[PDB]
């Protein structure tokens, strides 16, 4: 979860934040240690992730050049991107990320239709109306896990 | 909160003894001398020996728990000198330097109402 | 501004007590025993050069009386002091040994520092080429003089008594002198 | 105007209750706020009967160095005829200024001149050596009196020689001798005093005394 | 108050 | 400034959120906001966060990333090249960035602060001589806005309401005569002493928006906590104290220090009188009102016509209605382009010459000349590399380059030590 | 009377601070972040090791401090300090509330052993040089009862 | 060569002077302080003189050096170097900026290189060049 802390040497799969990869990648430009990099939540397209995808695109070029000199001496770097949305074309179109488009792969999940509902009037006290509404859900709907969205943490605990 | 000792200094012409005890006296808490703290015998009476001697007990004094001491300085006495030498005062300085709470200072040199004949003889000594 | 030999500088202003001259400010030179002997003032730059009888002079800024510099010519009274038109060069001199210097107080540099024989010059010798001339006096000190500049490059005081004669070698690299102390 | 007449300020000042809770870090550890951000000693020295009058006229030179340099609280008790020193906890800074002050009064108490005693405050390596003539040799009657004269000498010439060479002060209080100086220096003073007691003429020790005076200046 |  | 706010999500973001309702099994998706509100107030696809963060913040983050150049960096979505270079020049002027484009030590801290780099620099120099509770109070006011209502807007100009308005505008400025941010600081601070029961009356007397201060009052707590976190190593352990928010009246020395903190934050947005930089070039006199008196920024480009450079002070600003000659250097939060005849300026405070150099010593704008040779102007040379002497500094643009339009500061004593063949400013002496 | 913090990995002395009196009792919490210093003057100084600053300064004990014990768990707000002096006095200081939560005088000699444990209510094990062990049960409320006194028959240096 | 010719109450004396030769035997035993007063003397000189007269940024010499490089004609510059006093020239030579790209030094070399072509003031231009290396 941090910059300073270190995972054990035995570990071969590594979980970390976008900023954490930045600083590790500050510490080493080559990333000969990391054979592949996985980008998740790309559809969010966070700046600290956008700074990551870019500087990373510089490194994969180096590892491509290092691979070109000798595949055995220098390890190739694989760039894999995960995006909930299908709009990775904007990444694809850019010249800075690379010269030529790589193939884009799409996986479609079996998702059951969602019936969509809206209240007649939006409530300023959205937290309180949601609570009454959440109680109304349990009263009328059968047992099922409920996912709620509140912006503020203190409102959530409230 | 203030536990008291008695810091007894014996300042002889050739050595200085710094002895800290309880109020009554039989129990020794710490005893060091110039001979402890010097490499040559000629400098045992030196004030430098007294200070490093006095500092040693003071650290040992804070160890047991005693935070104050009553000073009972003395000299060799008998038919010899009555006044403590420079080593005795220098030790008293160091005890103040160590930080121990000094309660009372008294001279307990043995003064004889009558003294036997001195070692020197008729012609004298200390040439 | 009026200055006295005792070492006091008075600033006079025409002011209402209806209007008359009054001493608004008083400045004093705290010389232990030296007396103000010669003085000059440059209104444009507000410099006051005072030569004292002890042989030392002070450069002051008026009216704030700031001591720009204190510097001594010797143990002899400074006879005369003069200021340049621009005010950057100061000339001092005294009669007993015959001093004349030109002081550039801006850069603390010496445009001129030249000396005359205390006694009569007893003998003279030209360098073989004539570029320099060496003079000797009853004092016993030798001086080397540049004909083109007319200024003394060096002075020698090793001889105890009066130097009687001076001569150059044919090369001109060496110089020889005989003195009344009993040495050559 | 005189009849002889013709016809911003830039300022110099330039820039260069504990919380009652805990906060848990991502490591799981606790982190807590910062916490809220010389003892009284006395010394008693008694003055003998013969030293009040010297104390009384010289006092105005005694309390200043104790009270402002050394920062001690001064009194002498008329009822008990003793000088009392105390450390002020809120002002005194050197925990030893008292004891240097206590030795200061003692040096004057034994009979030393005030200016000589100030060296005790000035220095930290000055001590007092005290002994008694009968300790050196058992002298009585006129024999005792003669020995004392030898230490002083004519017009105090002999002590003043001991005084200059060995770099100490010596107070010849009847049969009691007190020597003030550095440890080696007081020892260099003592044997000379002892030698006169045992019968050495002043002239010979004056020669030996002038020998030691040399090695001091070379070293 | 002082600010007033 | 950049601030984090609750705001409507994108339509597609909302649709995905409906999806996980039905991912496990077919789902009823509920929305508190109405469908008709949803079409109007929700954007189809959320704006890229790169577009959302400030460009200067993007640069500073990259400088924390030590990226050799913003342009050599590869990225998906472009800000303009010139804007990125301008941000680099902007950060350099603050002292955040070196001439070699490396991030300074102070540059690293402004990167750490979530707030904007201009406002971040304030959080650094805020904690000076117990002026910290203020610079938060100023900064909170600056970001939130101006609580005051103009007399023209009110329509009071009925006459008696102008007198009370003028008295209210007067009691704002009793703290600082010539500064417009500090009179506001006296006000945002003033209501704090005022009781809650009487706040609304105080709000009405001074024509102050009752709501806009509660966000200021809330915001100052948040800002002080962030500063207390960043300054202290135990950044989570520190907690916000209402007494810390509480502030005691400044000293005149503190005011001058406060004027310095104001200048560090907008060191670029500082303008001298146009007449001061060109005396007699444009006719000016006391009769000309402070609207008429022109100003020209050091950072502004020199223009073929002087009036184009000229910028003019606001009427609502106290310095305009004092009726006294304004000071030489004025410093503004923002330049208001409204008004073809005269371009409007709001000035926080008045910054003096040598102190302006002190925000300049920190920053990279200042340019120092060579030592001078004159009466009493000798240079002390303690060691071969270090010296003391008086040097004329020129703020921003030098005399040699005429593309910009800078002003020259009066010479000040300074210690100089040679590094890389040029003598760096150790400290003015 | 100088506390010095040394970092093994860095190999340098990171922090150096001055304590009021000589301290012969040093304790470190299981989480390896807080350090309590027990001086002969009866003062307790609690220091954050990583940050090198004093967090708490408790002055309640009269005699010399003989035993110090840290209690609590990661991701918890039940952080506690138990201090025992040479007079048989034991005090349970609460770091969160910064106050003496409980005070004990059941021991007569110096207390050299302290230990707290959670009862699934917290149990304190106090042991001193008087050859007895005392078991106390307490909570954050004003509850502190002596359960058992075990004669262990030896000078309890640590328990 | 033209430069003109030139206690604490708790005194801290220890060692053989005060008579504790035992300290000497057992082994236990101000230039920066002079470094400390010289900076005090330096700042004292700075405070002694507080001239506040306004000035232009660039001196006359450096202005012509910049202009000469702009016009590739240092004749106006070369004229004023000859007029400068021996002190005036050397102060300018020491001053010239020594940071990269070293434009002022390069400009100065070009000016004197022009001077040598003129074959006038040959000795003077030679000495200016010597002072540059110095």
């Amino acid at each position: 979860i941090r910059f300073d802390s270190t995972a054990k040497e035995d570990t071969k799969v590594k979980f970390m934040t976008d900023g954490v990869l930045l600083r590790e990648m500050m510490h080493d430009f080559k990333l000969t240690k990391y054979s592949s990099i996985i980008i998740d939540e790309a559809h969010e397209r966070n700046i600290n992730t956008d700074i990551l995808i870019g500087m990373l695109s510089r490194c994969v070029r180096l590892r491509a050049k290092l691979h070109k000199e000798n595949p055995i001496e220098h390890k190739k770097l694989k760039l894999i991107i995960m995006s909930a949305t299908l709009r990775v074309s904007d990444f694809s179109e850019n010249k800075t990320l690379f010269p030529i488009a790589p193939p884009v792969l799409q996986v479609d999940a079996r998702q059951f239709p969602v019936s969509i509902h809206f209240n007649r009037r939006t409530a300023f006290n959205y937290t309180d109306e949601a609570f009454r509404k959440t109680c109304k859900i349990h009263q009328k709907l059968p047992p099922g896990a409920i996912l709620v969205f509140l912006t503020g943490q203190q409102e959530i605990t409230h | 909160s203030q536990v008291f000792g008695v810091a007894r200094i014996y300042a002889s012409f050739n050595d200085t003894f710094v002895h800290v005890t309880d109020l009554s006296g039989k129990e020794t808490i710490a005893r060091v001398t110039g001979g402890m703290k010097v490499k040559a015998d000629r400098d045992e009476s030196s004030p430098y020996a007294a200070m490093l001697a006095a500092q040693d007990v003071a650290a040992k004094c804070k160890e047991v728990g005693i935070t104050a001491v009553h000073v009972k300085i003395r000299a060799t006495g008998g038919t010899r000198t009555k006044t403590p030498g420079p080593g005795g005062q220098a030790a008293l300085r160091a005890l103040a330097r160590s930080g121990l709470r000094i309660g009372r200072i008294e001279d307990v040199t043995p003064v004889p109402s009558d003294s036997t004949r001195k070692k020197g003889g008729r012609r004298g000594r200390r040439l | 501004y009026t200055v006295s030999k005792d070492g006091a500088v008075f600033v006079w202003e025409f002011t209402k007590r209806k209007y008359s001259w009054r001493i608004t400010k008083k400045h004093f030179f705290y010389a232990n025993q030296a007396k103000v002997k010669c003085v000059t003032f440059h209104p444009a730059t507000r410099l006051l050069a005072v030569g004292f009888t002890s042989g030392e002079f002070r450069l002051y800024d008026l009216p704030d009386f700031t001591l720009i510099q204190q510097l001594s010519m010797g143990q002899n009274p400074v006879n005369t002091v003069s200021v340049n038109q621009t005010g950057e060069w100061l000339a001092f001199g005294s009669s007993k040994l015959g001093q004349l210097l030109v002081y550039e107080w801006q850069s603390e540099s010496y445009i001129l520092k030249q000396q005359g024989h205390f006694d009569s010059t007893n003998s003279l010798a030209y360098s073989p080429d004539g570029s320099r001339v060496v003079t000797a006096s009853e004092d016993g000190k030798i001086k080397v003089w540049d004909i083109t500049s007319g200024f003394c490059l060096a002075t020698f005081e090793e001889h105890t008594s009066s130097v009687t004669a001076v001569q150059f070698a044919k090369r001109g690299q060496v110089m020889f002198s005989s003195s009344l102390d009993g040495t050559v | 105007v005189a009849p002889t007449a013709l016809k911003d300020d830039d300022d110099d000042v330039l820039l260069d209750h504990e919380s009652k809770t805990v906060v848990v870090d991502d490591q799981g550890k606790p982190r807590f706020t910062s916490a809220s951000k010389i003892k009284f000693e006395s010394r008693k020295i008694m003055v003998p009967p013969h030293r009040m009058t010297p104390l009384r006229n010289s006092w105005t030179k005694i309390y200043p160095p104790l009270v402002e340099h050394l920062k001690l609280q001064v009194r002498m008790n008329l009822k008990t005829k003793s000088v009392e020193l105390r450390t002020n906890p809120k002002f005194t800074t050197d925990p030893g200024a008292l004891q240097k002050g206590a030795d200061f009064i003692k040096a004057f108490t034994l009979g030393f001149d005030l200016d000589d005693s100030i060296a005790l405050l000035r220095l930290d390596d000055l001590y007092i050596e005290t002994f008694e003539v009968k300790d050196v040799k058992t002298l009585t009657g006129d024999h005792l009196s003669r020995a004392i004269g030898r230490i002083a000498g004519k017009d105090g010439k002999t002590k003043f020689a001991i005084e200059n060479a060995t770099r100490t002060r010596i107070v010849l209080a009847d049969s009691k001798i007190h020597i003030l100086g550095g440890f080696t220096h007081i020892r260099m003073a003592r044997e000379s005093v002892v030698s006169l007691i045992l019968g050495s003429p002043p002239g010979k020790v004056y020669g030996n005394l002038r020998t030691v005076a040399s090695r001091l200046k070379e070293r | 108050n002082p600010w007033l | 400034v950049q601030s984090f706010e609750v705001g409507w999500v994108s339509k597609a973001s909302a649709n995905q959120r409906s999806g996980r309702a039905g991912r496990t099994g077919p789902g009823h998706c509920y929305r508190l906001y109405s469908s008709a509100v949803f079409e109007h107030d929700f954007e189809q696809f959320s704006k890229p966060e790169i577009l959302r963060m400030p460009v200067e913040s993007i640069v500073l983050q990259m400088k924390s990333m030590a990226i050799h150049n913003i342009i050599n960096f590869p990225f998906p979505t472009p800000p303009d090249r010139v804007a990125l270079s301008k941000a680099i020049q902007l950060l350099q002027y603050l002292g955040a960035l070196d001439n070699k484009e490396m991030i300074t030590e102070d540059g690293k801290k402004m990167s750490l602060f979530p707030l904007s780099p201009r406002f971040s620099k304030m959080l650094l120099v805020s904690d000076e001589k117990a002026c910290l509770p203020y610079i938060v109070a100023i900064v909170s006011a600056l970001s939130v806005g101006d609580p005051f209502i103009n007399e023209f807007e009110l329509g009071i100009n009925k006459k008696e309401l102008r007198s009370k308005f003028y008295k209210s505008r007067s009691q704002f400025s009793k703290l600082d005569k010539f500064s417009d941010v500090f009179r506001l600081l006296s006000v945002v601070s003033a209501m704090d002493y005022v009781p809650k029961e009487q706040k609304e009356i105080f709000m009405k007397k001074n024509f102050l928006r009752g709501k806009l201060m509660e966000e200021i009052v809330k915001l100052r707590k948040q800002l002080m906590y962030i500063i207390k976190s960043n300054t202290s190593k135990e950044n989570i352990a520190v907690v916000i104290r209402n007494e810390d928010l509480k502030s005691d009246i400044p000293s005149v020395i503190q005011i001058k220090l406060l004027k310095q903190m104001i200048c560090a934050g907008f060191v670029d947005h500082v303008a001298v009188r146009a007449d001061v930089l060109f005396p007699d070039d444009a006719k000016i006199t006391n009769r000309t009102s402070i609207i008429n008196i022109p100003y020209i920024p050091v950072l502004a480009t020199r223009t073929p016509n002087i009036e184009d450079c000229f910028v003019y002070i606001h009427p609502t600003s106290i310095l305009n209605n004092l009726g006294e000659m304004p000071p030489k250097y004025m410093l503004y939060y923002s330049l208001h382009l409204g008004g073809n005849n005269k371009t409007r300026m709001n000035t926080l405070c008045d910054i003096a010459s040598t102190p302006l150099a002190n925000i300049a010593r920190k920053g990279l704008l200042l340019t120092y000349s060579k030592p001078l040779t004159g009466q009493g102007l000798k240079t002390v040379n303690l060691s071969p590399t270090e010296r003391y002497c008086y040097v004329v500094p020129r703020f921003g643009s030098t005399v040699d380059n005429d593309l910009k339009i800078g002003w020259d500061l009066n010479p000040i004593a300074v210690h100089q030590k040679k590094q890389k063949g040029q003598w760096t400013v150790i400290k003015f002496i | 009377q100088l506390l010095k913090i040394f970092h093994l990995k860095t190999g340098k002395v990171v922090r150096s601070m001055k304590i009021s009196s000589p301290s012969y009792i040093l304790d470190a919490d299981s989480t390896s972040t807080l350090l309590a210093v027990g001086g002969t003057d009866g003062s307790i100084i609690v220091v954050d090791i990583e940050n090198g600053y004093i967090t708490h300064s408790f002055k309640g004990h009269g005699g010399t401090i003989s035993s110090l014990k840290f209690y609590g768990q990661l991701n918890s707000k039940i952080w506690l300090l138990a201090s025992g002096d040479t007079n048989g006095m034991v005090k349970v200081w609460d770091l969160v509330k910064r106050k003496c939560l409980h005070t004990l005088q059941e021991h007569t000699s110096a207390v050299r052993g302290l230990d707290i444990i959670e009862v699934p209510s917290l149990n304190l094990l106090s042991g001193g040089r008087d050859d007895i062990i005392n078991l106390w049960d307490f909570n954050m409320k004003k509850k502190c009862k002596l359960l058992k006194t075990l004669p262990v028959n030896q000078q309890v240096e640590s328990c | 060569r033209s430069k003109p010719k030139e206690l604490p109450f708790f005194l801290q004396l220890s060692g053989e002077k005060v008579g504790d030769e035992a300290s000497v035997r057992e082994g236990i035993a101000h230039r920066r302080d002079q470094e400390a007063q010289k900076k005090l003397d330096a700042e004292e000189q700075m405070n002694k003189f507080k001239v506040t007269g306004r000035l232009g940024f660039e001196s006359h010499f450096t202005k012509q050096l910049r202009e000469g490089s702009q016009s590739k004609d240092y004749s106006s510059l070369l004229a004023t170097l000859i007029n400068f006093s021996p002190a005036a020239v050397d102060l300018e030579i020491r001053s010239l900026n020594s940071f990269e790209p070293f434009d002022e030094i390069v400009w100065f070399i070009d000016a004197l290189t022009q001077g040598l072509k003129s074959n006038k003031n040959f000795e003077l231009y030679e000495t200016f060049m010597s002072l540059l290396f110095k």
